[PDB]
């Protein structure tokens, strides 16, 4: 049949999905099939996690990486950290499987059965891949309803129950936000500061209300964009530069999600307040940290003067200095001086840990959960075994951490490999010598012998 | 000649397969199973590693009386 | 006469049952501890 | 635990997370019953 | 310093007039070529390359 | 009958199914 | 014409000796900075305190040093991942006493290889090719980024990066198989069947294109004069060499398609390399690879040894032995 | 007419796999060692020569199972089945290790054959034999590890098991006992290896990306007849690209090729060279100068002494379960160790 | 130390911006089939 075969349109069936190229009425429905099972996934894996769901093991324990969201957004989490009811979730996964099977009854018809193109029926819903008012219009559409999600997340966090705080006074509780920090300054040093060791970037945020005024920032800008991208067309300078094509879109997408696969597996892999380390577990560092902690206070409680105590090499067993002059915890754990949790606070002073509440100020409950954080470090193999790769199988445990860092850096480097292949393809084919070279006329026999 | 292609096809292959094959499945069941192969091959079965006078590794020490000590180690 | 996209399938059952079985025998048994 | 009127479903549940996959084999399925066109 | 937050790593105004001299240096040399420009409904085309001379 | 063929694929044919015959046996044994 | 005309026309001239372009204006001083840093640093560099425990480490020629016990030191723990510029430290000497030339060798350098990948993309653009070289090109640097800068991200200091040196090489590949038990993630697997099968098919094309060769020269002049620039000729004889790769193994399996034989030659090297990386960067995390230890016991309870336990036996010995000073709590986290 | 011819005129016909003289030797050798590794690693233990389980039988899986090399008291016997050791008695012959002798030696004989095979087909279609001088490469690498280096050490034990496992440990043993990374040779070996691996990918993309347009369809690959005169890619413009971003590039086809060919046989053979000395322990261990120079002072440090204290945890550690024919015995307080951990 | 960081920033900027501007000045349009 014609539009569906290799002597037709080139393009072999291993990639058929390519001939949907100027065919808008069945892309459509290619793109909201794939929405459908996005959202059929997600209703599905909520289900799925509520029902292995043990109410005494915390929830790293359990392999689950979809109730922590839900628990952060503040849905059946109470005071420290412990899961009430699960009805919310339920609820969730509900709406989500019921919801996925409109998106896809949507895509079958949009797909199967509607016109093949849009242009000759409904020149509302209709493209070309090179007016570039079109394009600009359809891009200003989706970014407005961007940033209304965005301002429906603020208004989840100031008005609509609040979210789970960490740094809460008097352990981690929902709490409302009601003064979110609007200054400008704050929001864009966090965008522009450098990524290194000390600074890090996005991934440094460290409280709730800075969260807040930059995902109101963030709507603002999405709005505003929109706007002007709906009421405007493409300036000179632009236009000289770009590919107006479907495949050069798809790579200048691909760049960017690679780029947003990256910073979120960095997320998963360094935050502690986004990821409350009381549903996701201890950071890499937490785990070194609370091991140096369990043993100064154990040998501090044999009678040891931890202040003055002389390691191997003369440089301090427990405490010494950082390079900048802060008291910092002595070991090979010197590099994780920038760690800052709620469960050591307390013990930090203007010019780092302060000695005397370390000598006589401090409480069972950080000693408990110090233990506990060094006995579930994120150390595992990939039959989810638990520990050192020296330790035999005694425990079955692998952190969710590092499962969403791996996934995800993967993932972004496979998208990356895709802004590379799709990009490169999109110019040459733009150009007009994607098929091989021209025979007849040969640029390289017509240039100065080298 | 008469290629795979079309040898996949013949109802006499299949028919004749079907009666051998299973045969051929059921006898290597049967030879796990029985617990033959532990006597053919001299594999030690799960609670004879050691026995109740030897509690250490058999290890062979001598070359040409291999089988006076094999027959040592197994069971006397 | 089966056409050549059916015996396929019935053989790619075969080996992912014969695959599925080695796997939870793997966590299962002998050499699970 | 699901809530107790839908605990009889427990079985369909551990099976659904893996339906989204099942797709993917049967577009090669379809594409090998039309003898890849 | 080091643990420092400054934008771009900048501690000292010399830094930021020398980046602005950078930028418009380039800037004033690409002006001399591309600074004539027009956005009347007359300069556009339609394709997937701007072929338009300038 | 008596084909190279006919050889060579029975006598790599035959024990590989006795074999997968054993290794299934083996999967049901327990301590 | 303007005087930006003019440079432009210049620069992306297709007629110098070596091709400029755009990237190649990123390309070059990275890489000249780090060539000259690193010759200066490999033969004139004091002793590092790479573990932050002020004990040294001599890694230059002029210091007691041969070309293959010869490195740069990586930077200093205490340092962990800041950014340590030279004019960040309070003189040159204490630059130099905490590893400072690593970090500057090892930014130049990647930007230079990423600004090498876009030039090879930018030249295939400009003669009228198809743009699908730097691609392949991409594994190495993938595997060479992973390395150097995701394991210290993961990890959390540079020190952890690969020395550059020859027996640094070494004991970076004996300290990670001790602490990650690779040989047992199959992406190094993976990866070495690329290897291989890459050296594996090299081998066999280039004997079968070598033997196809028609008779051109007699005997007194080398085989290789037949062959003019120029030339039209595909690159094998169809008969002898179909005839022989058909015969050699069962007939069902030889190309006869010079592109999908060079397609896959292409395919496949680059994919064990790509995986392979991977592998490094999600170990990077703490992903190990199998764990089989003390896994067959008998029917009292006691265990049953196997190979794997003689590799963790030499993976506790490689362990307990590296940075004899350095640890002080029972645990490597 | 006679005997001879005839046979001669059956064995070179044409049939769906070729067989010739050499298939004689060929058929049955190679026969006999696969199928005697597929029932050691199914059936067969290694309880009473290395005090291990190794077989699917006893709960092993693929990476683990193994067929092990034979007891360390028998030095350098042929472990024929009839011999002194077993007499018959195919249980005992299975028991003390004769299935590792049984597959090297019919598998040597097996490679000899497939290299003769090599040579029979090239003269049966008369072109020059290259492609059994590429052969005999890993000949020379199997040749020289499975038999010279058990051969100049104590026994059989010495050697590399046929297994997955088995395989990292001998890697660990000689990086552990030999310092073998430390050889000039391997070295070669490494570097010959990589560059096979970088020419094989070069080629085949600049040979797939200046490919003469051909066609109509974007599916490039259905443009080429099976064998045209005219080449499919154009050899000037390739050279041009890769002259003006390396600076240095091919011109003759022949030479490439050749190339390609030359550079991993040659890593191979230099291998087996460092493999043939490391069998008579003459090794590249020490630096003589930099440990008198260590020795006396004591601050002198490299990654030489780092590299050579961690072979020294190797061999400490490792070795009271790899030789369990020593009856090592090491008390906890003579074991090398750092602080801690 | 200060003189140095001010001219490393002065060379890092000027390279960019020749990148920069080289890239916009229509570069998809120079190539063979003009
Ligand atoms: C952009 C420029 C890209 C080049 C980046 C290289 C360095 C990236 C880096 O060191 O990244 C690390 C930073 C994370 O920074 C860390 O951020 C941490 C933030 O935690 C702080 O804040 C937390 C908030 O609670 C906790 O309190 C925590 O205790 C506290 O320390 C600390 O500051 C650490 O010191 C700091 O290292 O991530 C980032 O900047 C965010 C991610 C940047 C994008 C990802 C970079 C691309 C991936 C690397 C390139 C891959 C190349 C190969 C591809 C093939
Ligand atoms: C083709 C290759 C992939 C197929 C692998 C074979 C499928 C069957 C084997 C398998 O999978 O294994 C079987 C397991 C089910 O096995 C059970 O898996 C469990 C997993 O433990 C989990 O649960 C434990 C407590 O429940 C702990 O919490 C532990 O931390 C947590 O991981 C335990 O191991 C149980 O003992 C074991 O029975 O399947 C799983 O888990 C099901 C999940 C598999 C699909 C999920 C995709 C992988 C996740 C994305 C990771 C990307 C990879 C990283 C980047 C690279
Ligand atoms: C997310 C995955 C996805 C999606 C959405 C599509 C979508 C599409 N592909 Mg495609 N494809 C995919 C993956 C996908 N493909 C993969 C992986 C391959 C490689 C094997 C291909 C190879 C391929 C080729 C070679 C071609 C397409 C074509 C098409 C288009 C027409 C298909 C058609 O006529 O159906 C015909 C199929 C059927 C009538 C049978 C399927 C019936 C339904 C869809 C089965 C599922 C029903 C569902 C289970 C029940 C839901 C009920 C609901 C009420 C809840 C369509 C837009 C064609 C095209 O371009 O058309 C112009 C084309 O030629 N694809
Ligand atoms: C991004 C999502 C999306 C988009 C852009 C479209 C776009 C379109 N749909 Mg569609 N549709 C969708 C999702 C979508 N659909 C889903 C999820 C379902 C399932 C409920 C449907 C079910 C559906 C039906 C049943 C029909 C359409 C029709 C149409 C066309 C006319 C719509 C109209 O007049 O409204 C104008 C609205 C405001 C100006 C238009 C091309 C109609 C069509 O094309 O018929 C020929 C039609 O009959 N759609
Ligand atoms: C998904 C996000 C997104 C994307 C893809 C674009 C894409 C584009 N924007 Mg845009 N923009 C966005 C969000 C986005 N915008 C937002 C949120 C704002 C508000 C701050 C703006 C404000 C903005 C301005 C002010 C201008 C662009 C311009 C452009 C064009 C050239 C940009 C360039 O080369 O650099 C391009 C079509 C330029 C253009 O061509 O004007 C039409 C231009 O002058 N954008
Ligand atoms: C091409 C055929 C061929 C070849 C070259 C070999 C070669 C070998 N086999 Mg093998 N074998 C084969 C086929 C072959 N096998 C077949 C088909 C079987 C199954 C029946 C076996 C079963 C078998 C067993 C069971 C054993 C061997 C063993 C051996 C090795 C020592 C044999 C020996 O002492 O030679 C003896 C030399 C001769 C018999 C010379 C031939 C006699 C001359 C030609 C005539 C003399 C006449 C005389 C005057 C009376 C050797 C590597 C042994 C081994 O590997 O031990 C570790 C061993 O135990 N083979
Ligand atoms: C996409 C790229 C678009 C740009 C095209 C140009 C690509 C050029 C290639 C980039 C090479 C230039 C990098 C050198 C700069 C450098 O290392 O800065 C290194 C400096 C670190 O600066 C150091 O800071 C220290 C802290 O006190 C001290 O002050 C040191 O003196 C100071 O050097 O970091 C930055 O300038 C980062 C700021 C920009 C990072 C956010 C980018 C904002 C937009 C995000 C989108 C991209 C992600
Ligand atoms: C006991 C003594 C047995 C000796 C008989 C050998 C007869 C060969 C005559 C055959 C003969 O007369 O014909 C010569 C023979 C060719 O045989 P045809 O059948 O083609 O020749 C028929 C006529 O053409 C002339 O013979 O040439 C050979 O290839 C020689 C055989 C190799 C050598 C075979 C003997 C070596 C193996 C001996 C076995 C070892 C014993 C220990
Ligand atoms: C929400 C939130 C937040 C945030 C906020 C914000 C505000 C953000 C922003 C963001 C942003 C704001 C981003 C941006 C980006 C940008 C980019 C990314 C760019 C790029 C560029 C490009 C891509 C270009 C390119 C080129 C060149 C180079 C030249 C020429 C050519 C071209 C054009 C191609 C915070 C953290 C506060 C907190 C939490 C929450
Ligand atoms: C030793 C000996 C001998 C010999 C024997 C024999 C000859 C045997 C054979 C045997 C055999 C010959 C066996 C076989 C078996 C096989 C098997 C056991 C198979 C299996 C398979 C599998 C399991 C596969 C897998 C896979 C893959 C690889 C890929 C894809 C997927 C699958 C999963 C399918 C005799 C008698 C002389 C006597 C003396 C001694
Ligand atoms: C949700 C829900 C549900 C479900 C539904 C669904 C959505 C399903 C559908 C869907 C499905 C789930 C489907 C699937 C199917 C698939 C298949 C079953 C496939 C197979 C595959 C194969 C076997 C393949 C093979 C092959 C061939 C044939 C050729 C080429 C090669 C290969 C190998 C690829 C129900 C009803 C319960 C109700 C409730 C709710
Ligand atoms: O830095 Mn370089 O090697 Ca990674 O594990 Mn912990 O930290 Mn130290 O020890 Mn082991
Ligand atoms: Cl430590
Ligand atoms: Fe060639």
């Amino acid at each position: 049949i014609a539009g569906r075969d290799i002597e037709s349109t080139g393009f072999a069936w291993w990639s058929g999905n390519a001939r949907l190229i100027n065919v808008s009425g069945k892309l459509l429905g290619a793109h909201v099939a794939h929405a459908g099972l996005m959202v059929f996934w997600a209703g599905a894996m909520i289900l799925f996690e509520v029902s292995h769901f043990v109410p005494e093991k915390p929830l790293y324990e359990q392999g689950f990486i979809c109730m922590q969201h839900l628990a952060t957004l503040g849905y059946g989490i109470g005071p420290g950290g412990e899961i009430t009811s699960t009805v919310p979730y339920f609820a969730v996964g509900v709406i989500h499987l019921i919801s996925s099977a409109v998106l896809g009854f949507g895509g079958i018809y949009h797909s199967l059965l509607g016109p093949d193109t849009l242009e000759e029926s409904f020149p509302f819903f209709g493209y070309d891949w090179r007016d570039k008012n079109k394009m600009t219009t359809i891009l200003g559409i989706h970014l407005c309803l961007l940033g209304l999600g965005a301002l429906l997340l603020v208004a989840k966090a100031m008005y609509l129950g609040g979210v789970y705080d960490t740094w809460a006074p008097g352990g981690g509780d929902v709490r409302y936000i009601t003064t979110p920090t609007l200054n400008p300054i704050v929001i864009f040093g966090y965008v522009f500061r450098s990524p290194f060791g000390g600074d890090g970037w996005v991934v440094s945020v460290n409280n709730m209300e800075d969260l807040v005024g930059g995902h109101i920032w963030v709507g603002i800008l999405c709005i505003v964009g929109g706007v002007w991208h709906i009421f405007t067309k493409p300036f000179s300078w632009a236009r000289r530069a770009f590919v107006w094509s479907g495949e050069a879109y798809l790579s200048y997408s691909l760049a960017a999600i690679s780029l947003m696969g990256f910073t979120a597996s960095l997320y998963a892999w360094y935050n502690n307040t986004a990821y409350p380390s009381e549903l996701y577990g201890p950071t890499g560092p937490e785990a070194s940290q609370s091991q140096a902690f369990t043993f100064l206070v154990r040998d501090q409680r044999l009678g040891a003067n931890v202040s003055s105590a002389q390691g191997p090499t003369g440089l301090g067993k427990y405490l010494m200095r950082s390079p900048s002059g802060e008291i910092i915890f002595g070991g090979e754990t010197m590099r994780f001086w920038d760690l800052r949790a709620p469960w050591v606070e307390p013990l930090r002073g203007p010019n780092g840990l302060d000695i005397n509440k370390i000598k006589n100020d401090i409480q069972p409950w950080q000693e408990r959960r110090a233990a506990e954080y060094m006995t579930h470090a994120p150390l595992g193999s990939l039959n989810s075994v638990g520990g050192v790769a020296t330790e035999i199988n005694s425990v079955n445990y692998v952190s969710p951490r590092s499962w969403l860092c791996c996934s995800h850096f993967f993932l972004g480097f496979f998208f990356l490999i895709g802004h590379w292949w799709h990009s490169g393809r999109a110019r040459a084919a733009a150009a007009g010598f994607e098929k091989g070279i021209n025979r007849a006329n040969e640029p390289v026999l017509s240039m100065r012998p080298i | 000649e008469r290629p795979f292609s079309d040898i996949i096809t013949s109802v006499r292959y299949w028919i004749i397969h079907t009666i051998t094959i299973p045969s051929l499945f059921v006898s290597g069941w049967l030879f796990i199973s029985t617990g033959l192969a532990y006597d053919v091959f001299g594999t030690p079965r799960p609670n004879e590693y050691f026995t109740q006078d030897r509690q250490q590794v058999p290890l062979v020490n001598d070359r040409f009386s291999a089988k006076q000590e094999l027959e040592d180690l197994t069971k006397g | 006469r089966v056409p050549l996209w059916l015996v396929g399938l019935v053989g790619g059952f075969a080996v992912i049952t014969i695959v599925s079985l080695f796997i939870y025998g793997s966590y299962s048994g002998l050499g699970s501890s | 635990r699901l809530p107790e009127a839908y605990v009889v479903f427990s079985p369909l549940v551990d099976v659904f997370p893996v339906i989204p996959v099942f797709f993917l084999l049967l577009a090669f399925v379809w594409q090998a019953a039309v003898g890849f066109r | 310093t080091e643990g420092t937050n400054e934008w771009f790593g900048v501690d000292d105004i010399r830094v930021l007039a020398v980046l602005f001299i950078g930028h418009y240096f380039i800037l004033s040399l690409w002006l001399g070529q591309y600074g004539n420009a027009t956005e009347d409904d007359d300069a556009d085309f339609f394709g997937e390359i701007d072929y338009t001379g300038s | 009958i008596f084909t190279f063929r006919w050889l060579a694929v029975h006598g790599l044919a035959i024990p590989t199914v006795f074999f997968l015959g054993g290794i299934t046996a083996m999967q049901f044994i327990q301590r | 014409v303007s005087l930006w005309e003019r440079f432009c026309a210049w620069i992306t001239s297709t007629e110098n000796r070596l091709y400029i372009g755009w990237f190649g204006c990123l390309m070059f001083p990275t890489l000249l900075t780090a060539t000259s840093c690193f010759i200066i640093a490999f033969i004139a560099a004091p002793p590092v305190d790479i573990d932050g425990i002020r004990e040294p480490v001599a890694g230059s020629l002029l210091y007691g040093n041969n070309i293959i016990s010869g490195a740069v030191i990586p930077s200093s723990n205490a340092i962990g991942m800041h950014f340590y510029p030279i004019w960040e430290a309070a003189s040159v000497d204490e630059w130099l006493y905490n590893g400072g030339p690593y970090q500057l060798i090892v930014l130049h350098f990647l930007l230079g290889v990423a600004s090498y990948m876009g030039r090879e993309w930018e030249l295939s653009y400009r003669l009228g090719m198809r743009p699908w070289i730097f691609v392949a090109f991409s594994a190495p640097v993938a595997a060479a980024s992973a390395v150097f800068l995701v394991y210290p991200i993961g990890q959390g200091s540079f020190s952890d990066g690969m020395p550059l040196g020859i027996s640094g090489t070494f004991n970076f590949m004996l300290v990670f198989q001790a602490e990650h038990n690779i040989l047992m993630h199959p992406f190094h697997m993976a990866g070495v069947a690329g290897v291989f099968g890459g050296s594996l098919f090299s081998a066999m094309h280039g004997s079968l294109v070598t033997s196809s060769l028609i008779r051109e020269t007699t005997e007194n002049e080398s085989t290789n004069y037949g062959y003019k620039f120029g030339q039209e000729e595909e690159t094998y004889n169809i008969v002898a060499a179909h005839g022989y790769f058909g015969r050699l193994i069962f007939q069902y399996a030889s190309f006869n398609n010079s592109r999908a034989l060079h397609f896959f030659l292409a395919l496949w090297p680059v994919l064990g390399i790509w995986l392979t990386a991977m592998g490094i960067s999600t170990m990077a995390f703490n992903l190990n690879g199998f764990n089989f230890n003390q896994s067959v016991v008998d029917s009292q309870g006691r265990v049953i040894n196997t190979w794997a336990d003689i590799i963790n036996r030499a993976d506790l010995g490689m362990e307990v032995m590296h940075e004899r000073n350095a640890h002080n709590f029972p645990l490597d986290l | 007419r006679g005997l001879f011819d005839l046979v001669d005129d059956w064995l070179k016909r044409d049939r769906f796999v070729f067989v010739g003289w050499s298939g004689i030797l060929l058929f049955p050798t190679a026969y006999l060692a696969a199928g005697g590794w597929f029932t050691g690693t199914t059936f067969v233990t290694s309880w009473y020569t290395h005090g291990l389980a190794s077989s699917y039988l006893e709960g092993c899986n693929f990476l683990t199972a193994a067929v092990s090399t034979p007891a360390n008291s028998m030095g350098h016997s042929l472990l024929l089945l009839w011999g002194p050791e077993a007499q018959g008695d195919f249980t005992r012959w299975c028991q003390i290790g004769g299935l590792w002798a049984f597959i090297a030696l019919h598998g040597a004989f097996g490679l000899i054959g497939f290299c003769l095979r090599q040579f029979e087909i090239a003269r049966l279609v008369g072109i020059r034999p290259y492609n059994a001088i590429a052969f005999s490469g890993p000949i020379a690498v199997f040749v020289s590890v499975f038999l010279l280096y058990p051969l100049g050490q104590a026994s059989w034990f010495f050697a590399p098991s046929f297994g997955v496992a088995a395989i990292f440990r001998f890697l660990l043993f000689l990086q552990g006992f030999h310092n073998w990374t430390l050889n000039p040779f391997h070295m070669m070996g490494v570097a010959g290896i990589l560059g096979g691996a970088l020419l094989c990918a070069i080629h085949g993309a600049t040979v797939e990306n200046t490919l003469f347009e051909d066609g109509d369809a974007a599916n490039t690959f259905r443009a080429f007849t099976p064998t045209q005169s005219e080449e499919t890619y154009s050899m000037v413009t390739a050279n041009r690209f890769w002259s003006q971003i390396f600076g240095v590039a091919f011109s003759n086809k022949r030479w490439l090729h050749f190339f390609m060919l030359f550079v991993p046989v040659a890593g191979l053979w230099t291998s087996s060279i460092g493999i043939v000395g490391l069998a008579l322990n003459l090794r590249a261990y020490d630096f003589v100068s930099q440990e008198l120079r260590a020795a006396e002072d004591p601050e002198f440090e490299t990654f030489y002494t780092k590299n050579i204290l961690l072979n020294e945890g190797i061999r400490s550690w490792m070795a009271a379960q790899d030789q369990p024919h020593e009856n090592f015995v090491f008390p906890e307080e003579v074991l090398p160790r750092g602080n801690a951990l | 130390m200060l003189t140095l960081k001010i001219l490393v920033y002065t060379t890092v900027i000027f390279f960019v911006s020749l990148f920069i501007f080289g890239f916009l000045s229509s570069d998809p349009s120079r190539n063979p089939n003009r």
